[PDB]
């Protein structure tokens, strides 16, 4: 996910 | 005064603009595309803010990510309601300095009832005389106010965290605890708004190509993957009041 990439 | 409040004050995000073109006519497509962009931009801020909260690193990593992806609508709605209250005394919805909704825009966005719901919330900050410190504590608690019915990966760390943020709201309050009834009631009032907006954005995403409404990357993914878990009933808000 683009979210998980942003987060981690 | 608490280390807790110090931290909430220090990490509170600053101004975010939508990038809206205020020269073009209000139109469903232009207004909703700028709301979607604003959401994306705000989501970057909400992540950095959340990672910096007291105890937040306690959570499993997947639980950190889950809780943000479920709770961002409530959070952003609550903060926008506060912006509106403080900048325009609830007279209009202050989504961003370059995207302030008047009645006309409320109507053009095809979200009028929901806007009225949000302007109502906003008026509550006035009618209840909520303080900045009550505001920050309450907003921090909204991060911990929606979870899967089957629980999180490490549910015990989440429970402990939520328990402590309740205690903190209680501490900055402390006949008086009628305030607690009201603040908890106000917190609950965010959820039905967020649900209506979750349904709205979901339908809009599905029909987005036909109405030329632009969704950014992470908004599309989140609204297609996480938001349907809420709408399907797999993930539900925690209400104070039944
Ligand atoms: C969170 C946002 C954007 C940030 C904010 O200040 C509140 C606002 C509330 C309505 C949301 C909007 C993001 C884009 C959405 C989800 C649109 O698709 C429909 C409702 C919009």
């Amino acid at each position: 996910s683009a979210f998980s990439r942003l987060y981690t | 005064q608490p280390i807790f409040l110090n931290v909430l004050e220090a990490i509170e995000p600053g101004v975010v603009c939508a990038g809206h073109d205020n020269n073009q006519p209000d139109s469903f497509a232009a207004l909703l595309s700028s709301l979607n962009e604003l959401g994306e931009r705000q989501l970057v801020h909400v992540v950095k803010w959340a990672k910096a909260l007291p105890g937040f690193r306690n959570l499993h990593v997947d639980d950190q990510m889950a809780v943000i992806q479920y709770s961002w609508m409530g959070l952003m709605v609550f903060a926008m309601g506060w912006r509106s209250f403080t900048n325009v005394n609830s007279a209009m919805l202050y989504f961003a300095p370059d995207l302030v909704f008047n009645e006309y825009r409320m109507h053009k966005s095809r979200m009028y009832s929901q806007c009225v719901r949000m302007r109502h919330l906003s008026q509550e900050f006035g009618w209840l005389q909520i303080t900045p410190q009550e505001f920050l504590c309450m907003k921090a608690l909204l991060l911990f106010s929606i979870i899967p019915v089957d629980g999180l990966k490490n549910q015990k760390f989440f429970d402990e965290l939520r328990m402590n943020y309740i205690k903190e709201l209680d501490r900055i309050i402390a006949s008086c605890s009628r305030r607690f009834y009201q603040l908890t009631k106000l917190l609950d009032s965010v959820q039905p708004i967020a649900r209506e907006l979750h349904q709205f954005t979901f339908d809009l995403l599905i029909k987005s190509h036909m109405v030329s409404v632009d969704f950014p990357e992470m908004m599309a993914e989140i609204i297609s993957v996480q938001v349907p878990k809420i709408l399907s009933g797999k993930v539900k808000p925690i209400y104070f009041h039944t």
